[PDB]
């Protein structure tokens, strides 16, 4: 633990400082280990964690496509050696939030919107390894994505409101997991579409505020549902 | 790749 | 030396490919082992030296700020802690940097284009530790920087022609010096406008391709010159 | 702060 001698609070607010400073690298590091003193994570700082990891991962993944795109042109070691190295380090990303998912922040979130939450973000970081799974372990990987999506979902529906934004993300997280890696289209417009409608039967329960944040995520699902029919 | 919309911040 | 197992040739392809998937710390990282084989680089590989360097400490030098901005504001020590954290791994890529100019690409530099370009670099290099200094170093570090742009300049102007664009590129950076780190707006001034007039002359005797270069880097000295007068 | 143009990347 590199920030084992640094307070939480001290961790928190550097977090922030770096998401501030788009020092997303560090921003993921002060998380770990603000995660690794033991303590369940606020409403806020599970938001610090998961934005700190995503700009991290997404980075990586951009990177991967770039490569992955290129060496399959070029079908010298280069090219594949360096896609290795960037899909490695990928991957080490993934190892870690799980780490911390399972090591542990899962089997202590009791309230269903820490659950889900928790829940969603293993759904989501198996996913990022499903997509450069190429060997004998792609099927578990992918099994490991569902199941994960699968409980959050089963959660989701019997202790949220149909507009909760975290619900809806995950439904839209799941909705894509569906279409591109478990090869289920007609799956991923039937959950994107249902979840949509649900949505918006619930709007007129909502303040501004919270209207708002859940319309955000419904053109989210919309986005795709166009892409998609 | 066309990249679908997910969750939180359009990173990659 | 990390990369010391790598061909030169494997590390120049990797540094490409890098820049491709916009993973500049890898680039920076590939180009400074391409420089620890010894030999001298090309006008391309100087090329991918600077732009994975540029792109680093860039990203620094705008985090450095948001962190100095915030500090000043707030004048807990975390600010403090965390900009100074930013700060030092900033001076430690510059010290690299001056470093591989030093040990050894400046006292092999014969050519005019060569030998400028890296004591352009190396003025910049000093110049973004000037951007950071506060101490008992600050002016030797500032006359560091100086001393390296004129020695390019001295060169570049007897051995290139005006509207050379890395003449013209030095004659920016140094211009931006004197304003700013020197604080001789006058002197930056009358840089940045003699710069531009001989260049404009110098026009007519270039390719339609080299006319193009010239005039990028002289709307550069009109864009500074527009804000300074 | 307000940046001037230098040379290459506006990678700040
Ligand atoms: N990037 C960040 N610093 C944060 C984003 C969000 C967020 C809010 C709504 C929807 C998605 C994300 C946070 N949650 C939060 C903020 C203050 C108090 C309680 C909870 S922190
Ligand atoms: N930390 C975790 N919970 C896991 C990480 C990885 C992993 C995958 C690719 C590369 C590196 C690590 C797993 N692979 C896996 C998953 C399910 C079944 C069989 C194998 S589980
Ligand atoms: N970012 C990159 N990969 C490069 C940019 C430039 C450059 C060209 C003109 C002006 C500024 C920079 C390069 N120089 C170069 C390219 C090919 C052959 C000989 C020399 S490489
Ligand atoms: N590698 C190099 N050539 C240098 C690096 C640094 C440095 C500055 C701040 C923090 C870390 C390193 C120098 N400081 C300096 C410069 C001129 C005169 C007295 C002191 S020189
Ligand atoms: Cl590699
Ligand atoms: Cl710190
Ligand atoms: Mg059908
Ligand atoms: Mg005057």
């Amino acid at each position: 633990g590199a920030m084992g001698s640094m307070e939480r609070a001290s961790l928190i607010q550097k977090a922030k400082l770096a998401e501030q400073a788009e020092r997303y690298e560090d921003m993921a590091a002060f998380m770990k280990g603000a995660v690794e003193k033991g303590e369940e994570l606020s409403c806020e700082e599970r938001n610090l964690l998961s934005v700190a990891y995503k700009n991290v991962v997404g980075g990586q993944r951009a990177a991967w496509r770039v490569l992955s795109s290129i060496e399959q042109k070029s079908n010298g070691p280069e090219v594949r050696e360096y896609r290795e190295k960037v899909e490695t380090e990928l991957q080490g990303v993934c190892d870690t939030v799980l780490g911390l998912l399972d090591s542990h922040l899962i089997k202590e979130a009791g309230d269903a919107e820490s659950r889900v939450f928790y829940l969603k973000m293993k759904g989501d970081y198996y996913r990022y390894l499903a997509e450069v799974a190429t060997g004998d372990d792609k099927k578990r990987i992918i099994d490991s994505a569902r199941s994960a999506y699968q409980e959050a979902m089963d959660i989701s529906k019997k202790e949220m409101p149909p507009t909760n934004p975290i619900r809806l993300g995950l439904a839209l997280n799941f909705s894509v997991f569906h279409y591109e890696i478990a090869n289920s289209p007609e799956e991923a417009i039937s959950l994107a579409k249902t979840t949509f409608d649900e949505a918006m039967a619930d709007l007129h329960t909502l303040s501004e505020d919270s209207y708002k944040d859940s319309t955000l995520i419904m053109q989210l699902l919309r986005d795709n549902l166009t892409l998609w029919t | 790749k066309l990249m679908f919309k997910t969750e939180g911040p359009d990173s990659d």
